[PDB]
C-alpha cells in the first residue's frame, strides 16, 4: 500500500503548505562600459524588484534573498561580500534599509571530490548541480508600515566577482512551528511521513 | 527549475491514474 | 505491444503539443576591422531579428533567447556576461528594453571527465554534444501593446570572448500547467507516456 | 522500549532546561570602497545589537559571543584577533567595555584529512559542516547596574580577513552545576540518559 | 536475401533523391607578400564563384557554404570567425549581402583521443578523416529577383589563421519534409531501409 | 539539428510501416 | 539551521504519535 | 573525394553482377 | 572545557545512582 502512503504524504504536504508567498525574481543588471578584460565586472550587481497583496498589516514576515552561487574557484577565493536591500515607497523614498554580510560555504577539496564522486549520477542526469544556496535573511521579522506600503526592493551585491545564476526575493508568513520541518527540511519530511503512513497502512 | 514545484497537484491525479490504468 | 505504446506516446505528444510558437533564429554579426591577433572579437555580438501573426493581444507570452555555448576553456574562464534585448517598432522606436546577466553552468574537471567517459557513445556517434543551452528568459508574461505591434528584436551580448554556436528567440504561449512536463522536461515525458501506455496495453 | 527511553530522555532534557536565556543575532556590516583586489575587507566588522527584560538585578549571567568560522586556509593563516564588546546605555553612553583575544583552533593537515574522511557521511548530507564555533566569553558573572539597564551591545572584530558565517550573542543565567553536562556537553548527556533509562526500563 | 534488400534500399535512395541542386566549388586565393614567419596568412580568404539555370523564380532554395576544416590545434584555438557572402549581378552590382559567424565544434582532448582510438581503422584506411564539416547556412530561404538573376557569389572568411581544406556553395530546393532524414541523416536512412526491406523479404 | 523536431509526423507513419512491412 | 532548536516540543508529541499510530 | 557520390548507379549494376557471377 | 573539572561532585552521586537504578 505504498501507493496510498505516497498519496497521503502528498495530501499532507499540500494541506499543511498553503504558502501565501510571493517569489519575486531578481534580475541583476550591470554596467558594461569598462575594459572588462579580466574575469570581473565593472560595477556592482544592482536590481530593482516590484512586488505588485501580500505585505499586509500585523502578520510577521521573513524577507530573505535566496542566492544561487556556483562552486567555481573564483567564488571560493572571493571571500566575504556585503548584501544591501532598500525598500522604497511609491515616490522613491526609502522605507527600511538593511544590510548583511554573506559568504560561500567552504568545503575542502577532498570533500568536493568525494561529493562529485558520490552524487555523480544526479549531477550527470541533471538532477543535482554543484551550487550553493545562501539564504540571506534580510528581515527576520517584518511588519508593514501602516501609511505607506512596500512597493518593492532595490538589492545590491557589492562583490565585483560574485559568480551567480539568479536570485529570489521571498516573503513568507512567519508561522513556522507547525511546519518547521516542511519549512526548512523537506527531505526529512518525506522520509518520516511516507514511512509513518506506510506503517499505519 | 526544480522538478517538484507546480506539479504536486498533477502528482495528486497523474499518479492517481494508477487506479484506472 | 511496445510498438503500440510508442505510437500512443507519439500521438499524446502531437495532441498535447500544438505549440503556437515561433523560433526566429538569431544571426550574430561582428565587426572585424581590428587586429584580431588574440582569441577575442573586436565588438560585441549584435543582431536584428524580424518577426514578419503570433504576438497578438491578451494572451501572455514568454520571450526567451535559447543560447548555445561550447564548454570550452575560453568559456569557463569567461564568467558573467550581459544580454540585452530591445523590441523595436516599425519606425525604429524601442518598445520594451530588457537586460539579464547569464553565465555558463559550472562543472568540475572530474565531473567533465566523468561526463565525457559515460556519455562517450552519444558524443562519438553525433547524438550528444558537449554544449550548454542557456535559457535567458527575457520576458515572462509579455503582452503586446495595442496600438504599436512588435516588428522585431535587436539582441546584444556584451562579451568579446563568448564562444557560441547559435541562438534562437523563442516565443510561446504562457499556458504551462497541463504541458509543464513537456514544456520543460521533455525526456521524462517519453518514459512516463511509454510506461503508462504499455501498462494500459 | 527504546521509544520510551528516548521519550524519557527528551522529558529529562525539557524539565532541566527551561533556560531563561536570549540569543541575539549579530549582523556584521562592512565598508566597501576599496579596490577589493584581494580577499580582504575595508573596515573591521562592527555590529549594533539590541536586546529588546532578561538582564535583571541580582542574578548573574554569562555574556558570550558564539562565533562561526570556516576552517578555510585564510582562517588558519590569520592568527590571533581581538574581539571588543561595548554595552551601551539608552542614550549611547558606554556601560561596560570588555575585550578578548580569540583564535581558531589548530588541527594538522593530516588531522583535517582524517576528519573529512571519517565524518564524510555527515558532511555530505548537511548534518555536519567543516566549521569552528568559538565561544568568546565576554563576561563570566555579569550583573546589571541598578539605575541604568543594558539596552544593547556594540561588537567589533579587529580582523580584515576573518572569514565567518554569523555570530550569536548569548546571555544565560550563570547557574550551571546541575545542568553543566547539558550546558556544555549534550552529546554525552544523550548517551548517558538513553542508556540509564533503557536499563531502568 | 540481404542482397535484394541492399538493391531495394539503393533504388529507394535513387528515386527519392533526384536532387535538383548544384555544388559550386569554392577556391580561396590569398595574398603572399608577408615575411611568413608565423602560420598566418596575409589577407582574408576570398573567392569569386560563378553559377553558370538552377536559381529560378518562385521555388525557394537554401544557400549554404559547406566548409571543411581540420581539427588542428590552430583551429581549436582560433575561436569565432565571420563568413560573408555577397551575391553579385552580371555587371558587378551586389544583389544580396549576408553574414554569419561560424566556429569549430568543441570536443575535449579525452574525447579526441577516444575518437582516434575507436575510429582508428577508418582513419587508417582513408575512409574517415579528422575533419569538421561546418554548414554555414547563408540563406534559409532564397527567392530569386525576376529582373536580375544571380550570376555568382563572392565569399569571404575574416580569419588569418583558419586552416581549411576546401569549400562548397551548395544550392538546393527547400523541399525537405519527405527527404528530411535522407537530406540530413543518411546512415539512419540506410539502417532503417535495409532493416525494413530485409524484414519484408 | 536535433534528430526529432519535425519528423514526429513521419515517425507516426514510417514507424507505422512496421505493420505492412 | 541545526535540526534540534525549536522542534523539541514537536518531538515531544510527533514521536509520541507512535502510540496511536 | 567521398566513396559514394556518383557510383550509386554503378552500385546498382556492379553489385547486381552478383547474380550471373 | 575539560570533561572533569567541576563534575567530580556530580560523579560522586550520579554514579552512586547505580544503587537505586
Amino acid at each position: 500500500l505504498l501507493w496510498v502512503s505516497v498519496f497521503l504524504y502528498g495530501s499532507f504536504y499540500y494541506s499543511y503548505m498553503p504558502t501565501v508567498s510571493h517569489l519575486s525574481p531578481v534580475h541583476f543588471h550591470y554596467r558594461t562600459d569598462c575594459d572588462s578584460s579580466t574575469a570581473s565586472l565593472c560595477s556592482f550587481p544592482v536590481a530593482n524588484v516590484s512586488l505588485a497583496r501580500v505585505l499586509m498589516y500585523g502578520q510577521p514576515y521573513r524577507v530573505t534573498l535566496e542566492l544561487e552561487l556556483p562552486e567555481s574557484p573564483v567564488n571560493q577565493d572571493l571571500g566575504m561580500f556585503l548584501v544591501t536591500v532598500s525598500c522604497y515607497t511609491r515616490g522613491g523614498r526609502i522605507i527600511s534599509t538593511s544590510s548583511r554580510s554573506v559568504m560561500l560555504h567552504y568545503r575542502s577539496q577532498l570533500l568536493q571530490v568525494l561529493d562529485t564522486l558520490l552524487f555523480s549520477s544526479l549531477l550527470l542526469f541533471g538532477f543535482a548541480e554543484q551550487k550553493q544556496l545562501l539564504e540571506v535573511e534580510l528581515y527576520s521579522d517584518y511588519r508593514e508600515n501602516s501609511y505607506v506600503p512596500t512597493t518593492g526592493a532595490i538589492i545590491e551585491i557589492h562583490s565585483k566577482r560574485i559568480q551567480m545564476y539568479g536570485a529570489y526575493l521571498r516573503i513568507h508568513a512567519h508561522f513556522t512551528g507547525l511546519r518547521y520541518l516542511l519549512y526548512n527540511f523537506p527531505m526529512t519530511c518525506a522520509f518520516v511521513g511516507v514511512a509513518s503512513n506506510f506503517t499505519f497502512l | 527549475l526544480v522538478p517538484l514545484v507546480s506539479d504536486l497537484t498533477l502528482s495528486f491525479l497523474v499518479f492517481w491514474l494508477c487506479l484506472p490504468v
